[PDB]
């Protein structure tokens, strides 16, 4: 599972958005609500739709 | 003995971690920090007004 | 040799250049450059919360 070496995406890095929430990722975080799962032992409930 | 520099080549990596732990949430209190505490030995205290 | 001072009498001008160039529209991003990044050698990072 090692050899490939043209078969390979090139790389990527965790942005703002996926060291802040990461909810789903999808290819890109998909803003419609995300509001967030459960969140039982503090808040942190930082994303939002902006309603 | 550079032969691959894909995965391998350089093992005893720091697995891309830091010395320092972020507390996504602020739990500080420099309300205490700030107003300073002052030791008593004896248990006969005594204040005036 | 001031014989006309019209067109030629001084030649090897620097026709009228500066050593400056100016962008029109504001290209710059003082975030980055504020932020100092830090290097890492090794691929073993870890950082602590």
């Amino acid at each position: 599972v090692a050899g490939l070496n043209d078969t390979h995406a090139a790389r990527k890095t965790g942005a703002f958005q996926f060291l802040c929430a990461h909810g789903g990722l999808a290819g890109g975080v998909v803003d419609k609500t995300k509001n967030g799962p459960a969140d039982p032992d503090t808040g942190a409930v930082t994303v939002k739709v902006a309603q | 003995n550079p032969t691959l520099f894909v995965s391998y080549d350089q093992n005893g990596k720091k697995l891309s971690f830091a010395n320092w732990i972020s507390v996504l949430s602020p739990q500080d209190t420099p309300f205490v920090s700030m107003t300073g505490k002052e030791s008593i030995n004896q248990t006969i205290f005594s204040w005036q007004t």
